[PDB]
């Protein structure tokens, strides 16, 4: 409708912002705004939502004209794509339906999904030698095949392919699904897959909060009817989602009675009593999900290094103690956190993975629990039962917080900035008190020297703690008020940790400086004289004095205080040394499981062992062990072939 | 009543051990499988330690070549693994 007529209106509109263009010739494109143009033409502005495809078609065509007749005017003239990147709604993938097809949208969500670079024919002339040559069927990028029945020209059917002559462009096919930050109340992971074109592709990765805002368009991918099957947006343009945005937002007279929370007295006892209320005891793992929870500070360092800032928690024990439930009541006060199972119930249920789509077969990289929930937090229940692909990759998600994957055409790295609240169990069933932890967990002994605090919830039967957990439960089946509801209201508290997380960033003192430094030095030479002409115990390791300094921090951020008080690296201190017992300490002595094992005992008697009738005798009257002990080594030992 | 009786038609353990949740037994089940897991332990520690009987052992080391306990490549020496 009057194509000729938008064209001067979109001339008339058209010239600050053509200005700079003008000026910049390589960009070959133009950031245009729909409240601008509302402003100069609201009649215009509404004819790019109504038809969008003779809209953006006339606004490009004008906009040439308004490059060429002033000065400045390239040689060659580019193709200008008219990119609107603001719109007066803003739409949600699951809001999202038939009714805006053909209509310009602007939806919001995270990327899950993204396939490779691959080129598409724009003008696909068909070269038949009879006649016909020039021809174009034009093909979008995810339309199906193109291909004419006969030439009208002379009638010959000899039809082929001309790539040749054949103008290729850059294509992208990604998938915008719903954010797990805030959309993620509906429970639905909708996805709306888009396509991407030139100077669009390569410009988002898997796991990232982006707003596009492209027409709505359609494809009839199969015959068995005549509607359409399947939609897909075709993006305009593209832009990363704000911060406000993407991040839990406090109103203003929630900000004052924050501000009055910290102030109030014995804060730190209030929020451990308001994780969980449901569960008994555990105190001291209440305390530790709240340091999980009011993360320490991430910097950056010159040098080009970013420290972290994040305090991963394994929460091992026996069948029966709740702590699964654990991750659940943090799974909702937690403000960006994805609950979810250790099971590989996806190729991308942990970490992200390349698996090939049922459209094209190509490989999309798909992000996992540890990729969309970057920047906040992601429980991660029955953690021993991961597959071997995940279990690889999470080595390096947990201290880089990257996940760098170069396999199957797909090579890219993401951010998994999360914080690993997870709970695994033993693969013996319960664990014993006589063994160390990895020998009883399935999980690797390196990926034990990821986690800043690992808790043993154990089951241990006693009259005073068992009678307390019975009464408790049966309060809470009863519906008693006190037993159920917290000091804190979970609506409030989640947005006390994200107002944390976001405002209050703690500096370390001089006061606690003093503490960590005194207390890293009391437990040297605490078990290293015991285990002499060999290998010495290390009671405690530099890696975690870093946990140390950022549980430190995170008791001065759950405080809402500017500065590290020495009261706040002391009560780090405390969790610390009750993590001690649980492991590395009141356990085979100090330096206990460490990266491995202790080594002071097990590691020593390895090197004095190190038709074999002989050596079973040998090692007998060697008194390095009884015949039960050396036994059961020579188990392990034929295990790895020794 | 219905759980004191339920326990006691089911015989679950000596010491009531909730097996309904692993599938073993602390006392006679989870005690023999831990010590249990040419051939060195094969014959020594079935005899010094008094693990089991011959045909209690048998059942165990049978299981454990299926779990992934108990490897033997050949068939005249078996091995733990
Ligand atoms: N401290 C506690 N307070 C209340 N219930 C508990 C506590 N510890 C364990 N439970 C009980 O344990 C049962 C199972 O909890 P669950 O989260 O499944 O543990 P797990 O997944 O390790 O088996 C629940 O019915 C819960 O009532």
């Amino acid at each position: 409708m009057d194509r000729e007529e938008m064209i001067a209106r979109f001339a008339k509109f058209l010239i600050n912002r053509l200005k700079d263009l003008l000026t910049v010739t390589p960009k070959r494109s133009l950031a245009i705004d729909w409240a601008h143009l509302n402003s100069f033409d609201p009649e215009l502005a509404d004819e790019l939502l109504n038809n969008p495809e003779e809209a953006i078609a006339s606004a490009e065509d004008a906009i040439q004209i308004v490059l060429r007749e002033p000065p400045l005017l390239v040689e060659r003239e580019f193709k200008v794509h008219a990119r609107f990147y603001n719109l007066p709604k803003t739409l949600l993938v699951k809001e999202l339906g038939s009714e805006h097809i053909n209509k310009l949208i602007q939806v919001e969500g995270i990327i899950t999904r993204v396939s490779e670079v691959k080129p598409f024919v724009e003008k696909a002339v068909f070269v038949c030698r009879d006649c016909g040559n020039e021809m174009v069927r034009l093909q979008r990028p995810y339309e199906n095949l193109v291909k004419p029945a006969k030439c009208d020209a002379c009638g010959s059917r000899n039809i082929e392919l001309d790539v040749d002559k054949s103008r290729f462009l850059n294509f992208q096919s990604f998938r915008l699904q719903d954010r797990p930050e805030s959309l993620k109340g509906g429970q639905m992971p909708r996805f709306v897959d888009a396509i991407l074109l030139d100077d669009l592709v390569d410009a988002a990765l898997p796991g990232d909060r982006v707003l596009v805002t492209g027409v709505l368009r359609v494809i009839l991918e199969q015959r068995e009817k005549r509607p359409i099957f399947k939609k897909i947006l075709e993006v305009n343009h593209i832009e990363q989602l704000s911060k406000e945005i993407e991040e839990l937002e406090i109103s203003p007279e929630d900000e004052q009675k924050i501000r009055e929370l910290a102030k109030r007295k014995d804060i730190v006892d209030a929020i451990v009593d308001s994780i969980a209320p449901a569960i008994w005891g555990h105190r001291i793992v209440k305390k530790g999900i709240a340091l999980a929870l009011f993360g320490g500070v991430q910097r950056t360092l010159p040098d080009g290094t970013k420290l972290r800032g994040e305090s991963h928690v394994l929460l091992v024990g026996d069948p029966g103690v709740a702590k699964s439930q654990l991750l659940r009541y943090v799974a909702n006060l937690a403000p960006r956190a994805i609950y979810t199972s250790g099971k590989s119930s996806s190729a991308a249920g942990l970490t992200a993975a390349a698996v090939r789509d049922e459209f094209t077969g190509s490989w999309v990289l798909e992000a996992g629990v540890l990729v969309l929930a970057d920047g906040g937090f992601a429980l991660i229940d029955e953690f021993d039962k991961m597959s071997d692909r995940d279990r690889s990759a999470i080595h390096e998600a947990l201290e880089q917080q990257t996940i760098s994957i170069s396999k199957a055409g797909i090579t890219a790295t993401l951010n998994s900035r999360t914080t690993v609240i997870a709970a695994a169990n033993p693969k013996f069933g319960r664990f014993n008190r006589h063994k160390s932890l990895p020998e009883q967990l399935d999980l690797p002994p390196t990926l034990l020297s990821r986690f800043d605090l690992i808790f043993l919830l154990l089951d241990e039967p006693d009259e005073k703690v068992d009678a307390s957990i019975a009464e408790h439960i049966l309060k809470v089946r009863r519906g008693e008020a006190e037993a159920v509801t917290p000091k804190i209201p979970y609506d409030l508290l989640k947005k006390y940790i994200a107002y944390a997380r976001k405002n209050v960033h703690p500096v370390l003192s001089r006061e606690a400086m003093e503490e960590i430094k005194r207390y890293y030095v009391k437990m040297r030479k605490g078990l290293r004289r015991g285990d002499e002409d060999g290998v010495q115990p290390i009671p405690i390791t530099a890696r975690q004095l870093e946990a140390l300094i950022r549980l430190s921090e995170a008791h001065a951020r759950m405080r809402l205080s500017e500065t590290v008080t020495r009261e706040d690296a002391r009560a780090a201190i405390e969790i610390i040394e009750a993590m001690m017992k649980t492991i590395a300490v009141d356990e085979e002595g100090n330096l206990d499981v460490s990266i491995l094992e202790v080594g002071k005992s097990s590691k020593k008697i390895n090197k004095i062992e190190k038709p074999e009738e002989k050596v079973i005798e040998a090692a007998k009257q060697a008194g390095i062990g009884t015949k039960a002990d050396i036994e059961k080594l020579l188990n392990e030992l034929k295990s790895d072939g020794r | 009543e219905i759980i004191e009786a339920m326990m006691k038609t089911i015989a679950v353990d000596e010491e009531g051990n909730l097996d309904v949740s692993i599938l073993e037994v602390g006392k006679s089940s989870k005690k023999i499988n831990k010590i249990e897991k040419p051939e060195e332990k094969v014959i020594e520690a079935a005899k010094q330690a008094g693990i089991g009987t011959k045909a209690d052992i048998e059942k165990l080391l049978n299981e454990l070549k299926s779990d992934g306990r108990v490897y033997e490549p050949r068939a005249g020496f078996y091995r733990v693994i």
